[PDB]
């Protein structure tokens, strides 16, 4: 996909957003 | 330190580590070296301050030499040069004689942050209450 | 000791930690010194302060009286001497880690760490933990994926 369109948001975001999110990025791939 | 072995604390002095009538010999004579507390102590003395009360522990087995540790000052004593009167009564404590500084007791206690159990630094204060109601000297809170 | 009016508080308090908690560990303190507690309270200290406990209670009759609530995986821990540890905030964290590292400094047994509850199961030291915030291990997974 568009890499810059996924860096501008992928350096600036919230907290508990991530806390219920990256216990699972590990799942689709790895 | 996960194993104690030998410790005697008899509050020394900074400006010159070389006593004789108070401590002197009796601070080092059972595998301890009188020559090295003026080579080593004063190496940890001048970074801070000099003259006033210093309890202390050393690392002497029967291994000739050693390495010196530091400590902390007495807490009811920070109510002498850190309060007012230097005794504690005068009228035996059948009379409630002393007198306090409420402002102090926290930051003057806080100076002893490295040797107390209270998580809450406010708790570390509540200890100093009794430590400073040691006579029945009321604090003008 | 105290009557019931007090055996009830040690419950209603201790079980609302389970009902409102995070992780659970294990440990048997046969020889539990006090330099022991001193330390682990600074650890609770780092691990907030007083967010943590360990209230020795392994009277099945107590910290199981908090189990047929949640964590009925502990009808089996509660026998013999035990030192129950609950987490409120914090990652499902490091709590785990130093208990093994502590007791592996002699610091008495660890019940072989009979283990506990996050899942609903048993033993095995994991640092699958406080990497937590190692979402950076998914930040480096960005540029390195984009480049390489």
């Amino acid at each position: 996909s568009i890499t810059k369109d996924q860096i501008i948001e992928a350096v600036a975001a919230m907290s508990v957003m991530d806390v219920v999110e990256l216990i699972s990025a590990m799942e689709e791939k790895f | 330190a996960k194993k104690v072995q030998a410790y005697v604390k008899l509050q020394v002095a900074a400006g010159m580590a070389n006593p004789s009538p108070p401590v002197g010999p009796a601070l080092g004579q059972q595998g301890v070296n009188i020559m090295e507390f003026c080579k080593a102590f004063n190496a940890k003395t001048d970074s801070i301050e000099k003259g006033l009360p210093i309890p202390v522990v050393i690392t002497v087995y029967a291994d000739r030499s050693f390495t010196f540790v530091t400590k902390t000052p007495p807490a009811a004593v920070l109510l002498k040069k850190a309060a007012g009167i230097k005794s504690g009564s005068g009228k035996p404590n059948k009379d409630k004689v002393g007198k306090i500084s409420r402002a102090q007791l926290q930051e003057i206690a806080q100076t002893k942050a490295a040797d107390m159990t209270g998580a809450d630094i406010e708790a570390m204060t509540r200890s100093i209450e009794g430590t400073a109601r040691s006579m029945g000297l009321v604090v003008e809170d | 000791m105290a009557l019931n009016l007090q055996d009830k508080q040690a419950i209603v308090a201790e079980v609302s930690e389970v009902a409102k908690g995070a992780l659970s560990a294990v440990v048997a303190d046969s020889r539990g010194v006090t330099v022991d507690k001193m330390t682990e309270l600074r650890k609770a200290g780092r691990e907030a302060g007083v967010y943590m406990r360990v209230v020795r209670n392994t009277l099945l009759r107590r910290a199981v009286e908090g189990t047929p609530f949640e964590c009925l995986k502990d009808a089996f821990v509660g026998p013999t001497l035990i030192a129950y540890s609950m987490e409120h905030p914090g990652a499902a964290a490091r709590l785990f880690k130093e208990f093994a590292k502590a007791n592996a400094k002699f610091e008495v047994k660890a019940a072989a760490f009979e283990g506990e509850l996050i899942p609903a199961s048993q033993i095995d030291r994991l640092a699958t933990l406080p990497t937590y915030e190692e979402a950076i291990a998914r930040l480096m997974a960005t540029m390195k994926e984009a480049s390489a």
